[PDB]
RNA sequence: CUACAAGUAGUCAGAGCCCGUUAACGGGUGAUGGCGUGCCUUUUGUAGAAUGAACCGGCGAGUUACGAUCUCGUGCAAGGU
RNA sequence: GAGUCUUGGAGGUAGAGCACUGAUUGGACUAGGGGCCGGUUACCGAAUUCAGUCAAACUCCGAAUGCCAAUGACUUAUCCUUGGGAGUCAGACUGCGAGUGAUAAGAUCCGUAGUCGAAAGGGAAACAGCCCAGACCGCCAGCUAAGGUCCCAAAGUAUACGUUAAGUGGAAAAGGAUGUGGAGUUGCUUAGACAACCGGUCGAGUGACUCUGCGCCGAAAAUGUACCGGGGCUAAACGUAUCACCGAAGCUGCGGACUGUUC
RNA sequence: ACUGGGGCGGUCGCCUCCUAAAAGGUAACGGAGGCGCCCAAAGGUUCCCUCAGAAUGGUUGGAAAUCAUUCGCAGAGUGUAAAGGCACAAGGGAGCUUGACUGCGAGACCUACAAGUCGAGCAGGGACGAAAGUCGGGCUUAGUGAUCCGGUGGUUCCGCAUGGAAGGGCCAUCGCUCAACGGAUAAAAGCUACCCCGGGGAUAACAGGCUUAUCUCCCCCAAGAGUCCACAUCGACGGGGAGGUUUGGCACCUCGAUGUCGGCUCAUCGCAUCCUGGGGCUGUAGUCGGUCCCAAGGGUUGGGCUGUUCGCCCAUUAAAGCGGU
RNA sequence: UGGUGGCGAUAGCGAAGAGGUCACACCCGUUCCCAUACCGAACACGGAAGUUAAGCUCUUCAGCGCCGAUGGUAGUCGGGGGUUUCCCCCUGUGAGAGUAGGACGCCGCCAA
């Protein structure tokens, strides 16, 4: 499971997500990806469901790059809690993914079963994605 | 209805805001002793009959008319020249 | 080389920056008409504040 | 005027009927039409399902004294009392 | 004093970037470590290097605005001082920028603009805070705003060209689908395709893919139809365009009162 | 005292950063850290200087002590947190010193006030320097506390008939974890279900409302399970909703009273259907079932235990529905 | 040439050449002033046998660094709209990156 090996900062502030990905627009390493359509917070637990899922069609042959880390830490309160008293505790981790990232890229597969795998990868994550071909 | 203990921050302080910065415009008339910038170190230099405090606070020496000027490369000056007389 | 300004829209809800161009063109009703100098100075605050008023070229 | 009507009770529009005045582009009543959630207090916000008053009448809350100060007025004025 | 134009300036946000700090992906590459004999391995690897991501407390950069001034110009009438008298120190919602929260709350807490508060009128069925707009009085005059024009209900059963068949319009997602409109790419086809029917027989198309408009399913709550205000509507819906008209206590007209300024 | 009711926990003044929306300012029991000093040089001045780290060589000696060379915007240092600065150094070294001066102070910043900050320049008398000049502590920004009262030193001041004195004044300075840090007193903890008054829906507990984390239900993808076979049945990792019966969040109505659990009596509504009616699929031979679809017409038991809701149990039943009001 | 200034490295690094009578250096000494936490290395005082090897000066170069448009894009003031964690439209404005390009110095004063 994804996470970063240290953090500066363990309560970061969530941000917002409006604009276009700055990067990773196309697909760099691989042959075929996936990019995504939406903005959302992507979790390390999707990232690994998703993973799993392009990785077990392609039955481990080729290639797989993730190319978003969820370095981004949130937190959650206790359930049941009252409003206030400091900040709650840190809970997870995400990628923000913008309109336009490439998520993952594949290789070393036919255009078919990059399609296939990444349609199946596609059911795990919480946005609408395009399937790409590098150029 | 039951209610949930709750924790403490360790959190929650912070000094007195010090209203830094530029004090008087560029092209504005200043008299002798007027403070021109406050400032922790140099982010602006004194220039031409401006003066540096102790706590680096750049003040007009003489009457006259403020210059906010770029210093070189990278630094910024303030200097005060006299008015037309 | 004149303007006839006219105030078209109410300065009910609008910014106070907004309110006070059209004050300052002596616009102090909804569709009162005001004639000046057309000159850089005018021709701004009508920018400023198009939306609320229309104007003529006489 | 009123027994097919849905009403903070009025208001504006309005026939009909009955009157006749401090004589006025009058008075009473009101089929029907439009609009319309009392008053007060307290509130971010009250038609309020918040508060107060059954109704009517009477009574019922910034005063006076002495000081201070300001404005205005008057008398006299480097004096005034 | 203020607005606007012009000119100068301070400042590190949005964006962006990787030059620093921190995080981080792949390749090349190995110092070193770990399995396995001073010897070797699909086990991890610091540095280096090539390429690639990211940041409230990163910045080699860096706006729009806002702010401080100067200078006249055009405009406007405020502004300052002193003294007398207060009230206020529960705010609300809306839009935009943040935090807290679960990027919940008609939540909370700041910033910023508006409206309510303290604002009646028109619209949003009804509806402090939304849209339009500021009520000194009178009028059985007129023009407009938002919003509207089949009937309730004032004004178009307007015009033109399209779309929708779901009462969609008139509440909802992942996702699912030969719904239907428009574009475009492309395989194959009278050297006879595609379907049917023993690779050959039969006579014009047939099959993918992308983008996009409008619809469809997904869609179950408690008194009664019960998110169109109702009737009802296939336009009386949606898109585009055009012109008429209605529509307010806005503006104008006519009459009256008062306040202020100037003469 | 603050307090997303109060209690309990935590906090209370000062400094630095972020939040803070490119002037300044700006909140929350928002995110991070510091301070209540230290230094007689770690101050002043004059003069001289350059750091981290790496590579390579070298006795002891290593990964790393001291030595040498080379590369080296700083990757160091700057008493201390952080930020802004700083390599004509504000960093390092040495000599001489005490300006870590007295009287002040045009003019500014900051600001409700009280305070807080900067300051050229003038005079006195100095330190360093040949001179120019710099010096009223420290690279900058924390390291602090009003008044009253009292102590100590100084004093061309006052001195209750006069001379003194007592005592006061003025200048200097000392005594506060007065830290709840603008300090109520020199001096202060609890219980009240025996309680009372003034108030508040400004503020909690019931019910309602908004929200829907949690909850109940329904879905998508399909890895697996199911001899084989994802899809009879079940469905991981993940993803999307609906509902508003749970626990909560918020604190919007009600504190000049909205009686608060369960049961009884009387129901009525929803359908996510427990039974009965009609069906599709089946890992449906039959009898039984499983699962999904339609369907709310009617029906849906009596007891033991427990205040109980619920639950377990006995015995039945076609069935012993789940929820709202 | 040497000294001494001003100008954002367009001035710098790096690389390859060229030059020295005078000037600037290195260079040769430590008696003297002065000097090294040790060292005449440096600083200081003196000298001229040597040398352009280095500094210095002058050419050439775009590898690094630097400067840098236009267009487009992001963002955004104002005004509207929507399917409202966000997005779209319109009059303005307008980066950063990237790039075309520039650039291996420009301008003084004094002395010889
Ligand atoms: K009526
Ligand atoms: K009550
Ligand atoms: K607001
Ligand atoms: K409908
Ligand atoms: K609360
Ligand atoms: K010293
Ligand atoms: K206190
Ligand atoms: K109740
Ligand atoms: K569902
Ligand atoms: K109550
Ligand atoms: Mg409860
Ligand atoms: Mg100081
Ligand atoms: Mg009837
Ligand atoms: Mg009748
Ligand atoms: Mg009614
Ligand atoms: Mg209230
Ligand atoms: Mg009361
Ligand atoms: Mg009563
Ligand atoms: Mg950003
Ligand atoms: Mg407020
Ligand atoms: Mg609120
Ligand atoms: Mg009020
Ligand atoms: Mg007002
Ligand atoms: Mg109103
Ligand atoms: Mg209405
Ligand atoms: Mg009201
Ligand atoms: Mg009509
Ligand atoms: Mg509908
Ligand atoms: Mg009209
Ligand atoms: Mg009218
Ligand atoms: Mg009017
Ligand atoms: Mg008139
Ligand atoms: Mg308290
Ligand atoms: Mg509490
Ligand atoms: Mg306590
Ligand atoms: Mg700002
Ligand atoms: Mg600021
Ligand atoms: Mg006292
Ligand atoms: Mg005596
Ligand atoms: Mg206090
Ligand atoms: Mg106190
Ligand atoms: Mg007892
Ligand atoms: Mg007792
Ligand atoms: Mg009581
Ligand atoms: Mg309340
Ligand atoms: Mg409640
Ligand atoms: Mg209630
Ligand atoms: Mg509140
Ligand atoms: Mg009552
Ligand atoms: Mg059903
Ligand atoms: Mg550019």
């Amino acid at each position: 499971m994804l996470l970063p090996k240290r953090v500066k900062y363990r309560r970061e502030h969530r941000g917002k997500m409006r604009g276009r990905a700055k990067g990773g627009t196309e697909v760099h390493f691989g042959e075929f990806g996936i990019q995504a359509l939406e903005a959302s917070w992507i979790t390390n637990r999707q990232i690994e469901a998703a993973r799993i899922a392009m990785t077990r069609y392609m039955k481990r042959g080729g290639k797989v790059w993730i190319k978003i880390f969820p370095s981004k830490p949130y937190t959650a309160k206790p359930l049941e809690v009252r409003m206030g008293s400091g900040k709650g505790a840190p809970e997870g981790w995400v990628a923000v993914v913008k309109p336009g990232k490439v998520l993952f890229e594949i290789s070393g597969v036919s255009e078919e079963v990059a399609r296939e795998a990444l349609r199946l990868a596609s059911h795990k994550l919480p946005i609408k994605t395009k399937f790409v071909k590098r150029e | 209805a039951s209610k949930k203990g709750v924790g403490s921050t360790k959190n929650g302080r912070d000094s007195e805001a010090k209203r830094l910065g530029a004090k008087r415009a560029d092209g504005q008339f200043v008299t002798g002793g007027s403070i021109l910038y406050r400032q922790r170190g140099t982010k602006i230099y004194p220039g031409e009959n401006v003066g540096r405090g102790g706590d680096d606070t750049l003040f007009a020496k003489i009457d006259g008319t403020v210059k906010f000027e770029r210093f070189g490369r990278d630094r910024k000056k303030v200097s005060v020249y006299p008015v037309a007389q | 080389a004149k303007l006839e300004i006219t105030l078209k829209r109410s300065v009910i809800g609008r910014p106070e920056d907004q309110r006070v161009t059209v004050r300052t063109l002596g616009l102090k009703k909804t569709n009162q008409t005001v004639v000046h100098e057309d000159n850089a100075a005018i021709r701004g605050m009508i920018n400023k504040v198009s939306h609320l008023v229309s104007v003529k070229e006489q």
